[PDB]
């Protein structure tokens, strides 16, 4: 297995459950919404996250299709959610009447503009869920940007090998069935790899303050190691095999030596003797 | 022996101490310690944080140096880390 | 005396399972096979400590197959000492 | 006490994939067909340094089929002793 | 006497000359070309001294040296 | 291979994906404006970027052809873009609609003024996707000056043997194709090559204090090599091949000596002896 | 022997040091430093970069120069090299 | 202390295309039919010089049958250093 | 004793003699002759002496010198 440059990911095998939990309350969010437009009872299946390069997202992404761009302040870049002809199709059936027992094909015939005021109908409402999905964990301003019909044409990353996330949700109405995908490059959430990596947490006042007194309070007392390094000199292998009792090796003036915990610095000290032992009259601890 | 030339870091250590946070946060200028280590004992040397051999400080015509006086000793490297 | 000048200080942490207490008869008989239980209580908050010493009290969940402590409470004076007998 | 007085200084730059920690008798075994992996994970930032020393995190492409890094954060001392650690 | 002691090694990839002025033009998304050829078998060093050259393999979603030529220091004095 | 200076090259081997990602860009904007344009969706395939002589870019165009030259403030010189009949036709047969199943075949005759004029509308839309696409990257004041027919009458450089750079484009729209391109003299792009060559950077802001901050900061610290020449003699190889022990090299009076970095001077001093060692007491450092 | 007389430039190096940016930063008038190089001990003879020989400055009539003390030595070239 | 007082001064100038570096070993061997090549990139400025001493740079082209330099810049001690080493 | 020292040398396409003025009047684009003739063949000279004759050509995308002449110092009081 070789190395490459074109392998630019900074792969992740994190649980990412932030993601997973706030992506649940989005197809909730959409559930509600879409059950108060269509008048029908719909249930969104929220895929597993997917992570992949946006050459490869691209090319299992069925063409033809409905592609939409999202600026996301204050994080810098796009959002690429792709709505596809079947759910365009359900959701446009649902609306002006009908059962879906006759499916018709997509012969590459470009959207109406009905089905594109459609598509900006749920989209609207996709985006909204999108952000008080989001708010909840991080604050975010979605806002829609523009439509675009092939996936090459979105200019999302700068590299085809651009590693990128998919959140794909399977929503079904009766027996209709659609999918519907919500891609966004991983320079997107760099900043927030942690946040989303960590669950989110509930409590928001009280802890601010019990845990910085609890954990100062009993943190207050724990023994831990330490050692202080009295001198430093380089050798060699050749010096180490000829190493002998009975010889000297030169050290220079240590005027301050350095005391640490398993080798970060703690502190400064100058050596000395009390009560018969070996003391330590300290200077400062390095900050 | 095609490995003979290579640099190594040698380093020191006086002694350790049973020692913490709040006690080291209430030392300031002046303040002092102690550590395991007796007066006149020898230091312990090690390499990138492993043991090798004991030695002393000793000032001759004003210059420092260590000068050693055990090997290894792998049994007693044994009942040291045994601890 | 000050609060946070020491920013930087790399600490240990461990968690516990529950504690015993039995003689050196009941250990050499400990082999292969031989199993012991503990005081600790099926489901009780694991006991964390940092270097040794108590710290706070919380489960255990499984986090992308590795051990992750949750933790719930920070340990008062009035449980330490009951802990501590 | 100077600010850029010093404006043409050439150094010497390096970067770094990896590093790992074993013994001599890892190594005297180490011949051609014997392969060593690194704690390094496969995708993070090539540590920069210059002259050797700490500088840069940031990963590496390749430009008109030669090496180059793309860096993202400098190191604070925060995560300098950890990895001196 | 010398059975056991971890080492501490590296593995490099380039070795630019250059003086601070494109250091201090350096930026995030900047891209400087080293001198090391992609493919170009990489240099082993440990502790500050260089031993083998070897490229890069990655196993077990990990890093990895696949050494080739090990010292013989009669390529030492031209690097 | 010989050397000759009609080969008065700057050959060059790098990327230039500056170039290439503007060009995207300025595609793109060409993109937007054709659909908004002609009611049509085209796609524009940007070619490799080219590297050639005036007189071998001026061969490979087919006359006849529409050229037409460009100012580009502040860079002295001129543009030279260049639009085809296929194209001037595919564009005007869908304005004045059309199938293009019959094309007609360019026998020479000069273009009609109608032709001229939607010439004139694709050219200011070019020009504008042009200018944005740049001042991303450098603001540059684009403007049209004049419409020429032959290559030779442009006298777009000095001599044919000059080195030039052609971008271009195959726009296609359903199965009418067409092809056209953008030529710029290398000489225009001489004050900005290291520009093109580098990639076009996003951050502008916080980028400027952060960086000069942290990498005096951490540069605060790292060691490099330096040399102290004492003296400085000049001999020959003669005495070179005879040079033995217990001769003595006559050398002048060394007022002052310099220490330097790979044999760049860094500062100089006189030198000394201090506490048993060859000591540097330093005057000043060479700006 | 066709290339006998060809100039060339002779230089010599008392020592180096391990130095950084700061403290050349900090380096002002009067400043000193010091080098690897001992009191007494012979410097470095080397042309356009390459070690040749070892010499010491000499003062002879008030006039200086250099007397050398080894030769090119291919085998401690080697052991010189190999740091 | 005087501007242009030496109006007349005849110096001779001389152009360098391209460096090398090697040993007496690599040119005992250049004979007839033994070719070396310069680390001057085909087609970077000629390097004007007067006297020795480094002046421009700037292309070559030919006049009437005559080389003749074409000059573009004149060097600052940036990359003056730069050539230097 | 003196097998390997790496030299420094250049090679040469002009002499013109000519004072400062016309240095003062140059300026971008200024084209100044050189009494060197075109396939004439280029003299190589290290630093600073003269060793060699011959004309140029290019190998590898890369200067190169091929060399017909060499010393004879009969040849160099007149130059």
């Amino acid at each position: 297995r070789p190395y490459d440059p074109n392998t630019q990911r900074r792969v992740v095998r994190e649980r990412l459950q932030a993601l997973e939990i706030i992506n649940e309350r989005f197809a909730r969010q959409f559930r509600m919404g879409l059950f108060n437009l269509l008048r029908r009872s719909p249930d969104i299946t929220v895929g597993a996250i997917r992570i992949q390069p946006y050459h490869e997202f691209a090319r299992n992404l069925p063409v033809p299709t409905n592609l939409n761009l999202i600026h996301l302040k204050p994080l810098r870049g796009t959002g690429l959610v792709v709505f596809s002809p079947s759910l365009v199709f359900i959701a446009v059936d649902n609306l002006f009447g009908g059962d879906g027992r006759f499916p018709t094909k997509v012969e590459g015939r470009e959207f109406t503009h009905t089905e594109q005021r459609v598509i900006n109908r749920m989209l609207k409402l996709a985006l909204e869920g999108y952000s008080d999905a989001w708010k909840a964990i991080n604050p975010l301003e979605v806002e829609y940007v523009r439509s675009e019909m092939q996936v090459k044409f979105t200019n999302i990353t700068t590299s085809p090998n651009d590693i990128v996330v998919n959140t794909p949700f399977h929503v079904e109405i009766g027996n209709l069935t659609g999918e519907f995908n919500i891609c966004l490059p991983f320079s997107m959430i760099e900043p927030l790899r942690e946040l989303l990596v960590n669950p989110p947490l509930e409590n928001s006042r009280h802890e601010d303050q019990n845990w910085r007194d609890n954990l100062v309070r009993q943190v207050q007392h724990s023994e831990l190691e330490l050692v202080a390094n009295f001198a430093d000199i380089p050798l060699r292998l050749s010096q180490i095999l000829k190493l002998k009792p009975g010889d000297v090796l030169p050290i220079e003036k240590p005027d301050r030596i350095i005391a640490h915990v398993d080798g970060v610095p703690v502190l400064t000290s100058q050596y000395g003797t009390v009560n018969g032992q070996y003391a330590l009259r300290v200077e400062h601890l390095i900050n | 022996d095609l490995i003979m030339d290579i640099p190594v870091k040698l380093t020191v250590e006086l002694g350790r101490t049973r020692m913490t946070i709040k006690e080291l946060l209430r030392l300031t200028q002046g303040s002092v310690v102690a550590l395991d280590g007796l007066a006149g004992e020898p230091l312990d040397i090690l390499i990138n944080g492993y043991l090798i051999a004991q030695g002393e400080v000793v000032v001759v015509a004003d210059k420092y140096g260590v000068r050693i006086t055990d090997i290894i000793t792998p049994s007693e490297r044994m009942r040291r880390l045994s601890r």
